[PDB]
């Protein structure tokens, strides 16, 4: 019972206990049977891994220089997990992935095969509507969802299982009424589940549902604090995320250009606050420099753009100031470490300027697993273009780390035609259009490089790190 | 099979 299935990737198995051999060894034989390249075995519970420092560099070192496209594990409680999910993006899923995945015939969704008890919605398929929501708070859901592990999509369709409205007044509930199964739902669905660490059941789930006699913002903010308030009931899971000092000793300065919900706004102040931060909101009106002096302690700046003038000015005052996002404090929360800006990801940064428009840039990919599905489309986003989840003639682009597959294929012949000419080129071009601010060129020689799975620094997310 | 695709908003992500 062989096939091509898995061509070309390569699997790191994680066996945690003596008793696991007989699993492994199957699930090594499914995965050889079915073509891997490589497939490295990996015993936690035989090396003495206390004291080493289990980093990126040890990782790449360990087990490359080839990439690893997928570590099988039913744990996540290994000390280079947060390296191999959070920064190098690799999926981190269970056994049953490779048995499902054989049995079907097709590379399946990585998400809902996680075992991170964390991951709460990673059998979600979720539109978040951008008609009931502000840029800033946009991107705030879709962080915390995917850090839940669920799917973000930009279309619904009939797997899509939540739509995510912040009243009954947005445009979408009666658009959608017309045409036509799937739940509307307020974003404290997704941020229930982010505090508590549990799923959201009984009386508490039924507050979170679209109620069409919610037809002002008083009715909103009280389904928000029966929700999310003052619960004084404790969290669930509480060694998942156990640094409860993480930003002691921190200071953030908060920028008007968020201009969060309210109770959205008491929801990212408590987040910091229970982490042991402290937090100033700045707005428009202040005098900056008489802000900073009552308040020297602030060290951290957060806002949405990076062409901001509270944040040319703040800059000017306080020149060692942290420059981060809102996605900066949960990938620190995600790694359990202060780190700063420039030690995290390109994303982590207050957004530049629009790059291109849609006509220039109207992507699809291919071979992109997981957080790297997540992260180049928040790449595209933030470069001022629109992703797709197939490839038509409307794309402008294919984004791919190899030439397996048969997007590529497909792609790849439509690169010769005359006038319409679809470009074929790498998930890098994304990332140095976005890092130097100027439309590259994809057909320069290192963005026509598609053998990027011999090195594991060629990761998307690793330029400008 | 899609149901409802919105319009693109070309510049969502910087309106003020």
């Amino acid at each position: 019972s062989t096939s091509l299935l898995f061509e070309q990737l390569n699997f790191l198995i994680l066996v945690a206990a003596e008793a696991e051999l007989p699993i492994a060894h199957s699930t090594r034989k499914l995965l050889m049977d079915n073509s891997c390249n490589n497939c490295q075995i990996y015993e936690l519970y035989n090396e003495n891994l206390k004291d080493v420092k289990t980093d990126k560099d040890w990782f790449m070192n360990k087990f490359g220089p080839q990439t690893v496209h997928f570590v099988i594990s039913n744990t996540i409680n290994f000390p280079f997990y947060k390296i191999v999910y959070f920064d190098l993006l690799i999926p981190v899923v269970s056994h049953t992935w490779v048995q499902d995945s054989v049995k079907t015939k097709r590379h399946l969704r990585t998400n809902m095969y996680s075992p991170n008890p964390f991951h709460l919605l990673r059998d979600c398929q979720v539109y978040i509507s951008k008609s009931s929501f502000n840029k800033c708070e946009y991107i705030l859901y879709s962080d915390l969802l995917h850090l839940l592990g669920g799917t973000l999509v930009n279309y619904i369709s009939n797997r899509t299982t939540h739509v995510i409205v912040q009243s009954p007044q947005d445009p979408i509930i009666a658009t959608v009424s017309k045409l036509t199964e799937w739940k509307f739902v307020y974003p404290i669905w997704i941020l229930y589940h982010f505090k508590m660490a549990k799923p959201l059941k009984g009386e508490l789930a039924t507050l979170c549902e679209l109620d069409m006699q919610d037809t002002s913002e008083e009715q909103l903010f009280a389904k928000w604090e029966e929700v999310i308030g003052d619960k004084q009931t404790s969290s669930s899971q509480l060694t998942l995320h156990p640094n409860k000092t993480l930003f002691k000793n921190h200071h953030f300065a908060i920028s008007p250009d968020l201009n969060f919900f309210t109770p959205l706004y008491w929801f990212l102040k408590g987040f910091i606050e229970d982490l042991d931060g402290k937090v100033t909101p700045l707005s428009f009106s202040d005098d900056l420099k008489s802000v900073y002096q009552a308040f020297p302690d602030i060290d951290c700046y957060i806002g949405h753009s990076a062409n901001s003038p509270i944040l040319e000015k703040t800059k000017s005052i306080k020149p060692e100031i942290h420059v981060g996002n809102v996605s900066w404090l949960f990938y620190m929360f995600a790694l359990q470490k202060f780190t700063p800006v420039s030690q995290c990801k390109l994303i982590h940064q207050p957004f530049h300027a629009k790059l291109f428009t849609s006509k220039e840039l109207t992507v699809a990919y291919t071979n992109y697993f997981g957080s790297q599905r997540f992260y180049i489309q928040r790449l595209v986003e933030i470069l001022g273009g629109l992703s797709t989840p197939e490839l038509t003639r409307k794309n402008t682009h294919l984004i791919t780390k190899s030439t397996i597959g048969k997007k590529f294929k497909v792609a790849k012949k439509w690169s010769l035609d005359p006038q319409n000419a679809i470009i074929v080129t790498n998930h890098m071009w994304l990332e140095q259009c976005y890092m130097n601010n100027s439309k590259l060129n994809p057909k320069d020689s290192r963005f026509q490089n598609f053998k990027l799975d011999d090195n594991m620094g060629w990761n998307i997310g690793q330029i400008g790190m | 099979s899609i149901i409802y695709e919105p319009e693109f908003n070309e510049n969502y992500l910087w309106a003020e």
